[PDB]
């Protein structure tokens, strides 16, 4: 699709059989979802937040369907204001910025 | 309001 | 142009005589820069993201040149860890997400 930016670019994703709304975020290196339980091993990780580093859980090689487009990659889980799809998965689905 | 930068 | 997302979508912007490197950020409602005297009245504001909030100054109707496109709108100034172009100006230059 083509998504304009007059409103937040929120889309439906599917992850672990669950549907969630998430924000397509070109200003995010990584994908960060709100607290939820995910598959298997995870690595404690720190990501640089406002005012300092925030603790997240890092899950590698997780399938995520974004508007029906398949990605498989790293998903962080932690205290985010919104489910955020970052560039690590936007690139997988062929997402570009255009003007 | 939300500026969701992330490094 | 088309900007892929393999790397951070960083561009040099211009406000008056000043250059800044800034990130095209579809996950940001607003545009925020650090280290900027700007003309005119301003009001305090608090803006949030991963990690929490920062205090900024809100200036209205500020011209920002972005890749030869002239945006005019609200620019927030404060201790952001990255200079950011948000949806308020991305819309004006006709920027969309496409996949």
């Amino acid at each position: 699709p083509q998504i304009t930016l007059w409103k937040r670019p929120l889309v439906t994703i599917r992850i672990g059989g669950q549907l969630k709304e998430a924000l397509l975020n070109t200003g995010a290196d990584d994908t960060v979802l709100e607290e939820m339980n995910l598959p298997g091993k995870w690595k404690p990780k720190m990501i640089g937040g406002i005012g300092g580093f925030i603790k997240v859980r890092q899950y590698d090689q997780i399938p995520v369907e974004i508007c029906g487009h398949k990605a498989i990659g790293t998903v962080l889980v932690g205290p985010t204001p919104a489910n955020i799809i970052g560039r690590n998965l936007l690139t997988q689905i062929g997402c570009t910025l255009n003007f | 309001r939300q500026v969701n930068f992330l490094g």
